[PDB]
């Protein structure tokens, strides 16, 4: 007997239709990708899609600590353009723009694929770090009836459900309801997180060749939790008196509010004419709306980017060190996200060549109208440090330390993409190529002007396999990548598109008779055209900035009894300023050099502890420097969670089980980083949570 | 011969000159008396006239100034923000004609000779901001610019953080102790120069391009590290003729940042002679004492004939309505007297003037008491209208007419913020409201002596204008683009991103209300400006009855 996760992890994850748009096995792709399945996911119970990752290499999935809003990933050094995120659902992206970032609840995925490197291949613009991709879940042929329930600390409280079944009795028809109610107290005091998010599915299929599966996904947050910024006063070095802010210390006003609502429907639809032709169409459009009266802190007042605010400058020269300077923002935005992509499969042989040619057409609109109140300098009181919050008038907007930001920003991405995947007896080259026809249009609703920019770019992938028969599969590619810029400068023109080069070696263990999935990788990745700091006496961005980032990734998942199941990974990062006007030669903030993570879980299917599972694990993050100054470091740490897991099959419940999560288990007090001397975030503290799942 | 009598003991002419590339600066070097008068015994009062070459002649009343501003505030929350400001400030020893004083030592032309004369621009600039997220580094080049005690927007500057402008580098038409020995003139206003939105670039050397500069300073405040917000301020004396701008720091001539040039109403009338009547008229701090003429050859009288031999000579102008009837720029008309002693208004565009005469001819004696104010405080103008802003304590019935000996004594230098928009912290119109703050230039401690003498009429209540300050500014916006707001900080907002040139006129009236005293008057009239602050130049008032 075996568990559920463990053939999950080694086997059902060497599949991904992610990095090539067609199911390819991983050993098959030329580019680094991470799979995590839905019964890893079972095991783990990760609060969001970040924590998911936490055992594979090349991410960085905790910068922002225990704040839960956005599902914010640095992927081998870099994130996506304006700090983003580059998250993709059903092979779309889930398109956001300014605060209006969409997030996927895990228990509504079936799998989470992170590709590794430029992508812009096949998905258009993208971050040259890399792309996570979400897959929904969909209809199951046997039918399901799960209810899930979780009581842990901080007044933790989930109530979720995952009903499916077939309507008729042969199985064309067939559905899936899958939804979780959740609320809790978040870390910092006075935060709460509520979210009721329901996902209605449909498969039609009508045979074998065809399937058309509908995918909706509606979520409401009317509080998202904490997202503030700390000083590093307090947090990573003492403050004057010699303490340190509590792991709970909240800096925003008691009426701080954030909401998000998220109403995104769309089909997956896949239709074989013959062994020949095979053509698949994924569509969605989403609705998001962003809320938020948010006060936040912006370091202490001897902090240099407080210079010479009126507040800061009544205290006393000694105070100036325990006061926290403060502003706020109040945003509404409203976002309409389309985007459907088309692709024909050909397969065909030339000779001894097998021939898997992917010819796709994908097209994107974005429009995001904001309607935001920036706080500025001295908008906020100072706040005491010192002290053993109360409200904010969100309301009194000051022009003289506070003013208006009305964009409606519209985005459209229009890609033809041919992608070859060519297999001679063991090499397996794969040439793809995509033209993408970006045009972007921002227009400030405060002063009716518009800013306009259309972009034309090539992006092509050039990767070949060995597979040896051992299932070791050496590997080497190169991708291209393109984001198209954001800013303007001096003459009011939207830059030029930053690119990404990638030159990756690596190779995949995949043996074919044993549970194991072992990959490696070195790669060069630059981020050329990045924005740089203006060098003659202006505060606008130039251009020509360059960013490179070099590194080893090691990922191992081995099953090595059918009670023990090991994930482990191991990350060393380079990432360095190679040109820039400032931080020339430095190392970007939040980037550790080292990181590493192992899990460990043991199984009893014998004796008295029979059904019982255990398991352990732990993530260590390398110090990372605070600032693109590198002016001061953050601290390493390990992070330890633990598992108690029992199947409640034999006390007479098949396929439901009550768990015991355990994450930080020592309770360690950790920054987990710092994009700035004002902006820091605590480690989640200690979280205790027991679930029960029960399959009816 | 006890009673005081004012006589003119002597009188000294000159011929005006467009020599050594004076384009239409009608300069002179003055008499030498005149010279050793005007800077070594400043406290005799000297009646200055111009003769023009229609015929008509004018006495020299009053002061005036011209101001050329812009500022812009653009910001981006995401990415940085960054302000500029650029005051052009000129003056002149006249209500209405361009006059003023300078070496003919100094090197080159005569408009580039003007740089270390009374007739340059006073230009102030500030430049600032900060890289980073919500940043407000528009508003402390402002800040670190003028010297404000007002709680507002966040940022203060104290001043060993900033550039303080000596006393002795700002140049006063009556300033006495920099010895001055030629005058110009010219039948214009004072130049407002509105070239430049920006002060020093801080990666430069903050050299001043274009015209001839001198009493260049600034401050500059540019860190190593890179989230410390960076400005400069600098100031410089340049020739009033020329742009002057700091280095690559130049204005471009486009939409978002507004027009260029340099503004001067023109009169109508060229000047071609000037007259200096050395009186026995001695100012003694608080009142005047007559000090020679004892009762000779060579001594004209003056009087106030209430309408053939006399030289009839317009000084001053008389209204009936403090209101110029005007949005913006308004122009007072020269009050001139005719060959055949016919009083006119020469140019301007203000209606309902009448020209006040004096007469010198070869009585109108000192009377006892006198009287005195400082004119200190700001007035906040929200459009155009008239504010009663001082009292002198003397009763005009006795005198003859309404003559009286005017001296304009400045304590400080309070006159470069005698203007409204540039002469203030325009983050000051930020906080809405009737707010009173004293955002002014920061100037050094007081070392040169500032004194204007005039003889004028006072009608019994009539309005005679004796300060005048014209301003062209721009609230410009950096750039026209949707990632970058600008600030609207005098208007009600920048429709298009394009800068909004506004126009305005503050004037300070003298009113003989014949309840013995003397009401002082400011007036305010503005297009495209929703508010102003005029800084009450800090004037001290010196009246004496003429009977
Ligand atoms: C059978 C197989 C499937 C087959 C599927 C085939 C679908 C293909 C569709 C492609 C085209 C498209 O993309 O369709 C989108 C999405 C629609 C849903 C799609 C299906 C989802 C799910 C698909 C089905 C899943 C199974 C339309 C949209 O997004 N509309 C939103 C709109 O913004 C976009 C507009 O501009 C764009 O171009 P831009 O100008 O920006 O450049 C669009 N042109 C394009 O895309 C062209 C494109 O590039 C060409 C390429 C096409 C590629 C196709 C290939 C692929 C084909 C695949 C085969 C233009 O679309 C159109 O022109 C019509 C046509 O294209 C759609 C018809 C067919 C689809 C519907 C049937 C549905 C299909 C049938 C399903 C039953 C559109 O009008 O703003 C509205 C609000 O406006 C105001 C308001 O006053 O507040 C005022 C406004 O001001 C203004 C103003 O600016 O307008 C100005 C003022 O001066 C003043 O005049 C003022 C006036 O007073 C006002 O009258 O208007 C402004 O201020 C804004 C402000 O910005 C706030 O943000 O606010 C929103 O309303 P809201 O938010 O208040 O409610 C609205 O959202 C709502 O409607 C959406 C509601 O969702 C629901 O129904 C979904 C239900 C689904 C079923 C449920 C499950 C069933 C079991
Ligand atoms: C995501 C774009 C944000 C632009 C403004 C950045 C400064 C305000 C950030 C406020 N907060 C810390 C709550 O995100």
């Amino acid at each position: 007997q075996e568990s559920a996760w463990g053939p999950a992890a080694t086997i059902a994850a060497r599949q991904s239709a992610t990095g090539t748009k067609t199911d390819t096995p991983i050993q098959k792709v030329p580019q680094s990708i991470s799979v995590v399945t839905a019964e890893e996911m079972a095991l783990h119970q990760p609060k969001s899609v970040k924590e998911a990752l936490s055992y594979t290499p090349g991410v960085s999935v905790g910068t922002r600590g225990a704040s839960n809003t956005y599902d914010h990933l640095i992927i081998r050094g870099f994130a996506a353009e304006g700090q983003s995120q580059n998250n993709y659902l059903n092979g779309l992206k889930l398109q956001g723009n300014f605060y209006n970032d969409a997030v996927i609840d895990p228990y509504m995925l079936e799998r989470a694929e992170i590709m590794r490197g430029p992508v812009s291949v096949l998905y258009g613009k993208s971050s040259p770090g890399g792309l996570l991709n979400m897959v929904s879940k969909r209809p199951t042929t046997e039918p399901l009836k799960e209810v899930q329930f979780k009581a842990g600390t901080d007044s933790l409280f989930q109530t979720g459900f995952d009903f499916s079944d077939s309507l008729d009795d042969d199985g064309v028809y067939s559905y899936r309801l899958t939804g979780l109610a959740r609320s809790a107290n978040a870390q910092q005091k006075g935060s709460e997180e509520q979210r009721y998010a329901i996902a209605p599915a449909f498969t039609w299929r009508p045979d074998d060749k065809t399937n058309f599966t509908f995918l909706s996904y509606f979520q409401n947050e009317p509080e998202t939790g904490y997202y503030g910024w700390l000083p590093k006063e307090g947090t990573v070095e003492p403050l004057p008196n010699g303490k340190r802010l509590p792991t709970d210390f909240n800096e925003g006003a008691k009426n701080n509010t954030y909401s998000r609502n998220e109403k995104m429907v769309g089909y997956s639809f896949d239709h074989e004419f013959n062994d020949t032709f095979t053509v698949r169409q994924n569509l969605r459009f989403a609705e998001n709306k962003t809320s938020q009266n948010s006060v936040y802190g912006y370091g202490v007042c001897s902090d240099p980017a407080n210079a010479y605010s009126k507040q800061c400058a009544a205290l006393a020269p000694a105070d100036k060190g325990h006061y926290l300077a403060r502003k706020y923002v109040v945003d509404d935005e409203k976002l309409q996200n389309f985007s459907v992509d088309t692709q024909l499969q050909s397969k065909f042989a030339t000779g001894d060549i097998d021939h898997t040619l992917l010819t796709g057409v994908d097209f994107m609109r974005m429009r995001n109208d904001i309607n935001a109140w920036f706080g500025y300098d001295d908008s906020v009181p100072l706040l005491n440090l010192y002290n053993p919050n109360t409200d904010f008038d969100f309301n009194a907007k000051d022009p003289a330390n506070s003013g208006p930001y009305r964009i409606l920003n519209k985005q459209k991405q229009t890609g033809v993409y041919v992608q070859d995947q060519a297999q001679w007896d063991k090499v397996l080259v794969t040439l793809g190529g995509r033209y993408d026809w970006a045009d972007q249009e921002s227009l400030n609703r405060v002063a009716g002007t518009t800013d306009k920019r259309d972009d034309k770019q090539f992006t092509w992938r050039g990767g070949v396999n060995y597979l040896f028969d051992n299932g070791v599969t050496p590997y080497f590619s190169y991708s291209e990548s393109f984001e198209p810029s954001s800013q303007v400068g001096k003459d009011g023109n939207i830059f030029a598109p930053s690119k990404g080069k990638q030159y990756e070696v690596g190779v995949k263990y995949v043996p074919e008779d044993r549970p194991i999935v072992v990959t490696g990788a070195v790669y060069n990745l630059t981020k050329t055209n990045n924005l740089m700091a203006d060098p003659e006496g202006s505060f606008f961005s130039v251009e020509g900035g360059e960013i490179r980032a070099r590194g080893v990734e090691i990922e191992a998942k081995a099953a090595l009894s059918a009670s023990v199941n090991v994930v482990g990974s191991y990350t060393y990062t380079d990432a360095e300023y190679t040109t820039d006007t400032t931080y020339k030669g430095n190392t970007p903030a939040q980037v550790p050099k080292h990181m590493a993570s192992l899990w460990a879980d043991y199984t009893f299917f014998d004796g008295p502890l029979s059904g019982l599972t255990l398991g352990t694990g732990g993530r260590y993050t390398g110090s990372s420097y605070g600032d693109p100054a590198n002016s001061f470091k953050v601290g390493s740490y390990t992070v330890v969670d633990a598992l108690v897991r029992y199947d409640l099959a034999r006390v007479g419940m098949a396929g439901s089980n009550v768990a015991l999560h355990v994450n930080n288990l020592f309770d360690r007090e950790y920054v987990a980083s710092c994009f700035n001397t004002y902006g820091c975030f605590w480690g989640a503290e200690r979280q205790v949570v027991a679930t029960a799942t029960f399959r009816f | 011969s006890d009673m005081s009598h004012v006589i003119i003991t002597e009188t000294h002419s000159t011929g005006l000159r467009l020599d050594q590339g004076a384009g239409d600066y009608y300069w002179s070097e003055m008499p030498s008396r005149v010279t050793q008068l005007h800077n070594n015994d400043p406290n005799r009062v000297v009646l200055t006239e111009i003769e023009f070459s229609d015929g008509s002649r004018h006495m020299l009343s009053g002061m005036s100034m011209g101001v050329g501003a812009k500022a812009y505030g653009i910001i981006n929350p995401q990415i940085m923000s960054q302000g500029g400001l650029k005051t052009q400030i000129t003056a002149s020893a006249d209500l209405s004609l361009d006059v003023g004083y300078f070496n003919t030592g100094t090197s080159g032309t005569i408009p580039q000779k003007l740089r270390d004369g009374t007739g340059c621009q006073h230009m102030f600039g500030a430049f600032s901001g900060r890289r980073g997220f919500a940043s407000s580094a528009m508003y402390l080049g402002g800040a670190a610019l003028y010297k404000s005690a007002w709680s507002g927007s966040g940022y203060v500057v104290a001043d060993a953080g900033t550039l303080t402008i000596p006393s002795d580098y700002v140049r006063h038409p009556g300033a006495r102790n920099f010895g001055f020995n030629a005058i110009y003139v010219r039948g214009r206003s004072c130049n407002r120069v509105l070239y430049g939105m920006e002060g020093p670039n801080y990666t430069t050397g903050g050299a001043v391009q274009g015209a001839s500069s001198s009493g260049a300073l600034n401050f500059t405040y540019n860190p190593s590290n890179p989230e410390s917000p960076k400005y400069s301020v600098g100031f410089a004396r340049a020739d009033p003729t020329n742009y002057a701008y700091w280095e690559s720091m130049g204005d471009p001539n486009d939409s978002a940042n507004g027009p260029i040039g340099i503004y001067s109403e023109h009169l109508g009338i060229y000047p071609s002679k000037i007259t200096w009547y050395v009186t026995n008229l001695v100012y003694n701090g608080s009142g005047y004492n007559i000090d020679g003429g004892l009762f000779n050859t060579s001594w004209k009288f003056i009087n106030f004939i209430e309408k053939a031999d006399f030289r009839d000579v317009g000084c001053n102008l008389s209204k009936d309505s403090p209101s110029t009837g005007i949005s913006g720029i308004a122009t007072f008309g020269l009050p001139t007297t005719e060959s055949n002693n016919a009083p006119s208004i020469k140019g301007g565009n203000v209606g309902g003037l009448h020209a006040n005469v004096v007469s010198i001819y070869n009585p109108l004696r000192l009377l006892g008491g006198s009287g005195s104010t400082i004119l200190s405080g700001n007035i906040v103008f929200q459009g155009n209208g008239s504010v009663h802003v001082g009292t002198v304590g003397l009763d005009l019935n006795s005198s003859r007419n309404g003559a009286i000996v005017c001296t304009m004594e400045f304590i400080d230098d309070t006159w470069l913020s005698a203007g409204g928009i540039g002469c203030f912290n325009p983050t000051e119109m930020l906080s809405q409201g009737a707010e009173y703050g004293d955002s002014r230039f920061r100037i050094g401690g007081n070392t040169i002596n500032k004194k204007l003498h005039q003889i004028l009429s006072l009608p019994a209540g009539e309005y005679v204008p004796f300060f005048t300050i014209k301003g062209t500014v721009v609230n410009a916006c950096k750039l026209q683009a949707a990632a970058y707001n600008p600030t609207p900080y005098w208007v009600s907002g920048l429709p298009g991103s394009v800068g909004q040139t506004g126009y305005y006129t503050l004037t300070y009236y003298m009113r003989n209300d014949g309840n013995n005293n003397i009401s002082i008057w400011l007036d305010s009239s503005m297009s495209n400006i929703i508010g102003m602050k005029a800084c009450l130049p800090n004037i001290k008032l010196i009246i004496q009855r003429l009977t």
